[PDB]
RNA sequence: UAAUUGCGAUAACGAACGAGACCUUAACCUACUAAAUAGUGGUGCUAGCAUUUGCUGGUUAUCCACUUCUUAGAGGGACUAUCGGUUUCAAGCCGAUGGAAGUUUGAGGCAAUAACAGGUCUGUGAUGCCCUUAGACGUUCUGGGCCGCACGCGCGCUACACUGACGGAGCCAGCGAGUCUAACCUUGGCCGAGAGGUCUUGGUAAUCUUGUGAAACUCCGUCGUGCUGGGGAUAGAGCAUUGUAAUUAUUGCUCUUCAACGAGGAAUUCCUAGUAAGCGCAAGUCAUCAGCUUGCGUUGAUUACGUCCCUGCCCUUUGUACACACC
């Protein structure tokens, strides 16, 4: 299907990019929808990017974090524990490992797989110290996600044998399927649990 | 890598030099249990022997075991320089040995008790259990129990 | 015919001339950036246009003065200035326009050099806003 | 905030007094006569005269404003 | 569960001691004509969509 | 004729670049050929020091700043007329060094 | 020296058989399925990519990514 | 087909070129192998004591031939890294001076990379020649 | 005579303020060799302003 | 509104200081000027590879052209521009587009009436008064002390490990400093395992150190989750450097023991974008000595775009038997 050449000798497989329909290094991007429909608008898949490294400016105004690419998102949420500070390199390595093994475990898009279990782990409701039920908008809601998936595979890499690649995807895996096995659930349900306890 | 089936010849922990050493790890880390032997003392060791690295004290041998040990006691004949050893011009011969038994303290505290003996300052420190190197005693090492 | 790209403080200036397909970054090929994560950062304004698009223009550029990550950016926008200044001098204006348009559509600072510069650093604190630690009793 | 000081809006509001049949709704030609017809001191100042000068004429043809 | 969702049309104003919650006009997607007064934490614009489990229920202000 | 570099040093800019440009004048009106003023980085000599004469207070630093500006012309001319050019360089502040 | 050290012998039936019932395969996958210490992970995992059902996924280091030959 | 040093960057040309090293049979090693850690500012010698030698001796000659002149203060710089000074920050520490001057002096009598007539090291003829030809195999074995 | 010197070629006895003497607070930067108070003091009259 | 910033209301009107304006710096400008103290194109010098001339190489007295990169003078550019919505009447605010830059464009310097018994007589050959002034409280020399250790507190550095440690390889900055009355930054060669030692060289400086071949970082390996190969406290031996003089180890280096520490209670600090944080570098103190500071640059998040719940401050109202003003 068009296997044109350069003068520079690149394999054909970056070639590959754009003469089908656009998508990842190795990863089809146009399949990801959103399970449900009020966190749209706020996860940014299609566009789509070659690699989790769009260094734009998503803190000069409010709402502009929201349109950033979701799995840049989570790469920079990696970026935690003041040792692990900076590292992007560092973190998109463990975002590529991750979307490698979500889809060697039931591949289904694994964006779209992470895109889905944000969007199961984004808490519909919280408290506030008054302590009542208040709402939860769909920017707190994703960011919350975000950060509740990261922390999870943060403290679950810590201080065991498998690595922070193949938590994250364990996590997110469990988050996509909605079982309250791994910790981005787990604390999504404790959050939502007062809700009748706080009306 | 290989077939390390070795059914009769596998080792558990064992004995070297009057202290237990652990099969279970490399053969370089695995020798520093002995109260004598570091890092690149042990690596310089077990590749003078010229004994495999890669692999631990439980499958290394039973005579390289003995041949490391021997290599150990004598480095300095057997072309180790002089600076990689840890007890030079001793107190009172010059010449430099290595020590490597349950021996290490014992010159340490022969060190002390001549310090003591000759009432040097060092030697009055660590009678007192004080810090000897110039340290400042009065905000760290408080407790030291 | 000779661009520019900065990002922090890296420049890499492209010369872009009559020639056959040849991308140099440092003298090697565009393959060997070598951040192994950032080569499709170095790819994008290729994949972007045109696979290869490209039989007439040969783009060579010369990076300095900023940190790895800087300098692949740098070059990634520096080869891609090129192009458009290539475009604009001789090949054409409306397929100048086009390829522009291409660049914007998916602008990573592609085309505009990122302003952000690193804020000076204020005396009672270690960098620009965080301060010293202050303690009352 | 991006509110303008006196030395901007009396500075503004005099030369809409005194130069109604001149300087047209456009900050880049209110900012030209601005040299001839004034003598300000600094590049940065003039441009802010002139961009008040510019928003009140663009308001004053809509109502006729205070002052 | 009953399942419910909303649309922020309206942002009355910020509320809350601190000053974390929001009170946001919200109408119901399905059966458009209803508006219920609510509380959120997070950042709201308009056109913004919520899901509250809660569906009537009318937050006041928080003290 | 003799090729020779004039180097120009100075803290006031105003006053460095009057004699910059009266020599390149100087050097036009007799019709010599000239490389042309080159403007050396100014060099910034800033200092930091501690407001304070004394150790009471916030910890309030201060920076001075002495900003050396240097420029150098290169040319060619005959003993005649370079004292002449060597000559009208009497700017008070710019200090000059010709170099043959 | 708390499981599966160096030896690894009485139990050689699933280290063939062992792709079934699941599909990932790593050096700490090797770990947490109860069979061998990672001491030998890395090393033994050569051996099937070299000759084998497990299939690389990339280049990675620090990390194995394999997947059942179909 | 027009084949530079600039094919392969930075891991399979050296780990080629030192499997050259190997086949030369020329080891040129000082016997400082065994015994030296490379840096001050290290803590352990090279993992694998046979082919630390080589493959320092390969990027060493690869970096003269990148760029102009070299000298051993500049491999210093280039091979020290960064040292676990204990409870004080880490800092930066030249590479092993006399191991450098060796490895340079190795490659003087191995005609590779000669004097240079303003000081330091510049690549030789048959330098180039070899290196070119070892990029040369690099890419016919794996492009 | 061969008793009221002890030797101060180098240290902080060895260099004072130019204008006050002290051994405190030593400027040695570009040769300046002025306390940090007295260069305070005379600083503009040197050239050393205050920009930024 | 950041602002007594302005709109507006109205016995006020018109103004002044402060704020702002201003100045410095960091952003852009294929526009002007000029650059073997900056760089890029090609000619001969043409070593490599490939061989229809192509890649990268190299030529500090080797040619021509120029200023895209760099430098710095003169200027330009932003004034929230345009367009919507919100304003009550506007000042303004919020979005989108354009723009290099739309949060005072970012950051600083300067900064009114004034108040403190705030700190400094240990900067001043600034100083009133008091004390001393030849067994001196002057000055100098020797030695010690300022570091001294049941203990409490504060600023910090290193950690508790795999998002890691170690070993090889990749080799990427910026702000700066540097000796002619003489010893500074040091390139290169040589010796040494290392620190370091020797012979020269370049530099009074956009020239040389220096392209500061920084670190974090990236790649490939060893490690396999253990008081372990994390961690480097404590101590011993030996080797050098600086210093007239290293003992109470100045510092560096090699070996050797490998202490607590498994993420830290009550409390508590800083911080809103190239910012926090991680990371190192230069300068200052310097004969030597960083875990300190002042700046610089590398990688670069999370969250928020509000409020008076706490704290602090300001304004207004009010009480006063205060006015030396709650000491
Ligand atoms: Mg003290
Ligand atoms: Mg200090
Ligand atoms: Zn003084």
């Amino acid at each position: 299907f068009t296997p044109v050449v350069l003068a520079t000798p690149i394999p054909e497989e970056v070639q590959q990019a754009q003469t089908e329909i656009k998508l990842f290094n190795k990863w089809s991007f146009e399949e990801v929808e959103v399970k449900d429909a009020s966190l749209v608008d706020y996860v940014q898949v299609r566009q789509p990017i070659f690699v989790a490294h769009t260094a734009g400016r998503y803190a000069n105004k409010r709402f502009r974090k929201a349109q950033c690419p979701i799995i840049e998102r989570l790469t920079n949420s990696l970026m935690m524990n003041g040792r692990n500070n900076g590292k992007k390199l560092k973190a998109v390595r463990i975002i590529k490992h991750t979307l490698d093994i979500i889809n060697v475990l039931t591949d289904q898009n694994p964006i779209q797989v992470v895109v889905d279990a944000i969007t199961n782990t984004g808490p519909r409701e919280d408290t506030t110290r008054v302590r009542q039920a208040v709402d939860v908008s769909p920017l707190r809601r994703v960011n919350q996600a975000i950060a509740l998936l990261t922390i999870g595979a943060r403290e679950a890499a810590f201080r065991n044998i498998k690595t922070i690649a193949e938590t994250l995807a364990e996590e997110l895996i469990n988050a996509a399927k909605g079982s309250s096995t791994s910790y981005a659930i787990k604390k999504k349900d404790e959050l939502e649990r007062v809700a009748k306890s706080n009306r | 890598s290989l077939v390390v089936q070795e059914q009769g010849s596998f080792q558990h922990i064992l004995r070297l030099l009057n202290t237990n050493v652990d099969g279970n790890i490399k053969i370089v880390y695995a020798l520093t249990t002995i109260k004598g032997v570091g890092r690149r003392y042990s690596n310089l060791v077990c590749k003078k022997a010229d004994v495999d690295l890669h692999k631990r004290a439980g499958e290394l041998t039973q005579e390289e075991l003995e041949r490391i040990v021997q290599i150990m006691q004598n480095p300095t004949h057997y072309k180790i320089p002089a600076w990689f050893l840890n007890r030079q011009n001793d107190i009172t011969d010059g010449k430099d040995y290595h020590t490597l038994a349950n021996n290490v303290e014992s010159k340490l505290r022969d060190d002390l008790e001549r310090l003591k003996k000759i009432r040097a300052h060092r030697g009055i420190r660590h009678f007192w259990g004080l810090r000897v190197r110039g340290q400042h005693t009065k905000t760290t090492g408080r407790r030291r129990a | 015919v000779q661009t520019f790209g900065k990002k922090k403080s890296a420049t890499a200036v492209a010369h872009v001339k009559a020639g056959k397909g040849l991308i140099k970054v440092n003298g090697s090929p565009i393959t060997l950036v070598e951040p192994e994560i950032l080569r499709f950062k170095v790819y994008e304004p290729l994949l972007l246009v045109g696979l290869d698009k490209f039989s007439n223009i040969d783009i060579r550029v010369r990076v300095t003065g900023g940190g790895h990550v800087s300098q692949v950016y740098a070059i990634r926008q520096a080869i891609a200035k090129g192009l458009v200044a290539y475009h604009q001098k001789y090949v054409d204006e409306q397929s100048k326009n086009e390829l522009k348009k291409a660049f914007t559509s998916y602008d990573r600072t592609l085309l505009i050099a990122d302003s952000r510069r690193p804020e000076p650093k204020k005396f009672g604190g270690k960098g620009a806003r965080s301060r010293f630690q202050k303690s009352y009793r | 905030g991006r509110v303008r000081t006196k030395t901007v809006k009396r500075a503004s509001k005099a030369l809409i007094e005194r130069y109604y049949p001149k300087l047209t709704l456009d900050f880049q030609t209110n900012k030209r006569l601005c040299d001839e017809i004034a003598t300000i001191q600094s590049k940065r100042l003039r441009n802010k005269i002139a961009g008040y000068t510019t928003h009140l004429m663009k308001r004053i043809q809509k109502g006729p404003v205070r002052g | 569960t009953p399942v419910t969702l909303a649309k922020v049309i309206k942002v009355l104003g910020r509320t809350g001691s601190r000053g974390g919650v929001t009170q946001v006009r919200v109408e119901f997607l399905e059966d458009t004509s209803r508006t219920i007064v609510r509380n959120v934490k997070g950042p709201v614009r308009e056109n913004d969509i919520l899901v509250l489990m809660e569906s009537e229920r009318e937050a006041r202000r928080l003290r | 004729i003799i090729k020779i570099r004039i180097t120009l040093t100075s803290t006031k800019v105003k006053q460095l670049e009057n004699v910059s440009s009266n020599i390149v004048k100087n050097a036009e009106q007799h019709n010599l050929v000239k490389k042309g003023p080159v403007r050396l980085p100014t060099k910034v000599l800033k200092i930091s020091t501690r407001k304070t004469p004394n150790g009471e207070g916030s910890k309030t630093w201060e920076t001075y700043e002495m900003r050396i500006h240097k420029r150098y012309i290169d040319l060619e001319a005959p003993v005649q007329i370079v004292k002449r050019i060597t000559q009208i360089t009497i700017e008070p502040g710019v200090d000059v060094e010709v170099v043959v | 020296a708390q499981h599966a050290v160096i030896l690894d012998q009485e139990k050689y039936d699933r280290i063939l058989k062992e792709v079934p019932t699941y599909r990932y395969v790593s050096v700490s996958v090797l770990v947490d399925r109860l069979k061998i210490g990672g001491s030998l992970a890395r090393i033994a995992l050569r051996h099937l990519e070299k000759e084998g059902i497990i299939k690389p996924i990339s280049k990675h280091s620090k990390q194995a990514i394999y997947t059942r030959a179909t | 087909p027009g084949v530079s040093v600039r094919d392969v960057a930075a891991q399979d040309f050296i780990n080629a070129y030192a499997s050259f090293l190997q086949r030369q049979g020329k080891l040129e090693v000082p016997g400082y192998v065994d015994i030296v850690k490379t840096s001050s500012g290290n803590e352990m010698p090279p993992q694998d004591a046979e082919g630390w030698f080589y493959k320092r001796a390969a990027s060493v000659a690869r970096h003269i031939y990148m760029r102009k002149q070299v000298g051993v203060g500049k491999l210093n710089k280039l091979y020290g890294g960064a040292k676990s000074r204990g409870v004080r920050p880490y800092k930066h520490i030249d590479a092993s001076g006399s191991i450098n001057r060796k490895v340079l002096q190795a490659l003087e009598k191995i005609g590779i990379v000669e004097i240079s007539p303003k000081g330091g090291r510049r690549i030789s003829e048959n330098g180039q020649r070899d290196l070119d030809r070892i990029a040369a195999q690099t890419l016919e074995e794996d492009e | 005579n061969v008793w009221f010197s002890h030797p101060r070629r180098y240290g902080k006895g060895s260099r004072q303020c130019r204008v006050c003497s002290s051994h405190t607070g030593l400027i040695r930067k570009y040769g300046l060799n002025i306390c940090r108070q007295c260069f305070r003091e005379k600083a503009n009259d040197i050239g050393f302003n205050k920009f930024r």
